[PDB]
DNA sequence: ATTCGAAAATGATTACATTCGAATCCATTCGAAGATTCCATTTGAGCCTGCTCGAGCAGGCTCAAATGGAATCTTCGAATGGATTCGAATGTAATCATTTTCGAATGGATTCGAATGGAATCT
DNA sequence: GATTCCATTCGAATCCATTCGAAAATGATTACATTCGAATCCATTCGAAGATTCCATTTGAGCCTGCTCGAGCAGGCTCAAATGGAATCTTCGAATGGATTCGAATGTAATCATTTTCGAATG
């Protein structure tokens, strides 16, 4: 279902709230364009989907179908993160 | 408490789009942490860019430049 | 024009001007560098557009959408290696 | 300044029946600009390495060889050489 | 030309009784050239983004902030600002 | 000189000349961009050299070698994040 | 005389402390020339070119083996297998 | 000529990586990956050589090719 | 489908950069010797990996309830964006006066050696 | 308690780093000429706070059942040791080629003043 679609899989209001709260650490009284938040959301979803693909590869390597935090850690360590 | 707005269904959908069959119950907190780290990096760079231009508003091109700096180019928002 | 002499659709004078505006120190740009660059850009554009249009016509649809562009790029190995960007809406 | 005119002309050349939206047109503009900046940077570096001032079609050819993969590079080199030969004559 | 004179001056500043070999000197020269090229390129890009022509210390400061990891960029910014202030005072 | 006026060891005039030589189009470079850049380069050089000299002293030798540079760089999180290059002559950090 | 795993740890300690090159130079030179003959004929090489190639190659291989060891430990083993090399190379972006 | 990279040499390269036990099928895999890497770098080095109208491959061509590959190296002129 | 400020094309003119021949002179290639040292092969053994089976765990799906998101004006005062000086600063042009780079030369620092007295391993 | 490995410990020739000298770049100073980046003023957007919903998504609870995990063998495969046997490495010497410099001689790109068209904003 979600592989063949092109939509955004996160609600926009919570993501916007989180983006503003994170940005509060770098400069107070900050404004945002709607396009900036939309671009941030697109990039974030792309990043998470790619990471989950790598995580699934790691899970298969260990003869499982369930993904665990150790798979995320191995994938991120090999990627240099 | 704004990272608890990234819910279990959303993480499940993002994992399904990656071809994942089953999920452990401890994956959601890890996902929230990694998303926070990624967003912090990109937003730091974008705010640097908007501070150089002597602006108070973050624009889409600051985000595009920041992403290109991290090596994560994005088409469809300018450039 | 210069483009018609070369036999292209992309502009030679504008690309020459851009090339001049992106050279370090006090450098100069020849008139055939622009012709070469316009030919390369037109070739790559035509390749991408042809693949995307084939994908679109496989759906009995006229217009090309970002989903068609992503399907065309990801289904080709060379275009996959060259283009690693994220396509918004694909 | 954009490439919409020339992208549309090339599309009419390739697929005379299909159209294109505006989001796809913006994506194609981004793609063209990306490739242009890559080629220009490589050519400038090549000219600097040899201690030369002018950028010529040899620099562009070497940049295309270094940046494009496989048969893309071969066909691009052929197209560019044909264009330059038709231009100079 | 190279950077050996100034690298040796800095070394005698920080470790008065420690020497250095020639291979280490080559590696240090490579390191200095690498970082200088990175900063220069990024500053040029910043100047282009704002439709400017001159490169100033604002471009250099922004380049330093963008290129260096944190807790390393803060001290670098402090040192550069102190140097510019001392230079302009005279 | 300009370096002594700013209080530095690295050359302000030579770095100004290089900066001018690597600007796109017809670009101008101010006299304080060179001061800032020289300060940055001197700071980074001093940090790397101080760590390498500490590594050299721990091993009971006088001179600095590429092994000590590698040991200094890989033992620091910031320098490891910044310097991703390969150093010809210093192999690895001994681990398990 | 020594249990299996003793000398292995001794050599791990030995080669993580030295800084030399672990491949012989004549075979690597021959391999480099044979590979390069497929791009241009009658090529000449500086000695520094081959030395630089060897340094880069050895660095690459050691980093790859570190990633491979991580993959092997993930699957509760101490032996490294080709599947670990493939997984590391795929996550890296090579496969 | 790829068989001149012997199995003791690969064992040494694995020991410097912290590897304790080795499967018997690791050496052919290592030879393949090394061949791929070497071809990728040498292609760019020879391209740089040909642009300069030279017949000798210098160390700067190798350094530039590695820098293009994302595998910067220090100690050979850059 | 129209107008039009904007930019590209025409025609010389210089200087300026690039190309053509020599002339070395480094440095790459090539051939030879040989003595040790790496490598290859076999062997014997022990430890590690893989499979089965039961035992414990925990993920997906269903449903009823609650909750929060999306969506469309409304406005309003904040904030970019454009004009016109204008005042701050960069580059060009000569003239020195360093300064750094390329040569040679002995103080310390490094390297190779058998010797010997200690952690480390099996037994 | 008998190997084999580490870990200093003292001896000296050697390799190398750190001082010395001469001469060609090259900064630093002084004085214009003139771009270019700032400072006020005025327009136009555009982003934020508000309101009001139907509704569409999220939340526990639980129950089943599929999945992962732990224990015990069996074997099979990697390691450690010894003995020949190729072959790298160091040094040597000639011979060969081709990179760099340096004058002369072209090939050509940028900057003018006109003219014309063409791409972008608006329908």
């Amino acid at each position: 279902r979600y592989q063949k679609s092109t939509e955004l899989l996160i609600r926009k209001l919570p993501f916007q709230r989180l983006v503003r709260e994170i940005a509060q650490d770098f400069k107070t009284d900050l404004r945002f364009q709607s396009s900036a938040v939309m671009a941030l959301q697109e990039a974030s979803e792309a990043y998470l989907v790619g990471l989950f693909e790598d995580t699934n590869l790691c899970a298969i390597h260990a003869k499982r179908v369930t993904i665990m935090p150790k798979d995320i850690q191995l994938a991120r360590r090999i990627r240099g993160e | 408490d704004n990272i608890q707005g990234i819910t279990k269904p959303a993480i499940r959908r993002l994992a399904r789009r990656g071809g994942v069959k089953r999920i452990s119950g401890l994956i959601y907190e890890e996902t929230r942490g990694v998303l926070k780290v990624f967003l912090e990096n990109v937003i730091r760079d974008a705010v640097t860019y908007t501070e150089h231009a002597k602006r108070k508003t973050v624009t889409a091109m600051d985000v595009v430049y920041a992403l290109k700096r991290q090596g994560r180019t994005l088409y469809g928002f300018g450039g | 024009s210069r483009s018609q002499r070369a036999g292209l659709q992309f502009p030679v004078g504008r690309i020459h001007r851009h090339l001049k505006s992106r050279t370090t120190s006090h450098g100069r740009v020849g008139a055939t560098a622009a012709v070469y660059s316009a030919a390369i850009l037109e070739y790559l554009t035509a390749e991408v557009l042809e693949l995307a249009g084939n994908a679109s016509k496989d759906l009995k649809v006229k217009r090309i959408t970002p989903r068609h562009l992503q399907l065309a790029i990801r289904g080709d190995e060379e275009l996959d290696s060259l283009i690693k960007a994220t396509i918004a809406g694909g | 300044e954009s490439y919409s005119i020339y992208v549309y002309k090339v599309l009419k050349q390739v697929h005379p029946d299909t159209g294109i939206s505006s989001k796809a047109m913006g994506i194609m503009n981004s793609f063209v600009n990306d490739i242009f900046e890559r080629i220009a940077g490589e050519a400038s570096r090549l000219a600097h390495y040899n201690k030369r001032s002018t950028i010529t079609s040899r620099e562009i050819q070497t940049a295309v060889r270094l940046l494009l993969p496989g048969e893309l590079a071969k066909h691009a080199v052929s197209e560019g050489t044909k264009a330059v030969t038709k231009y100079t004559s």
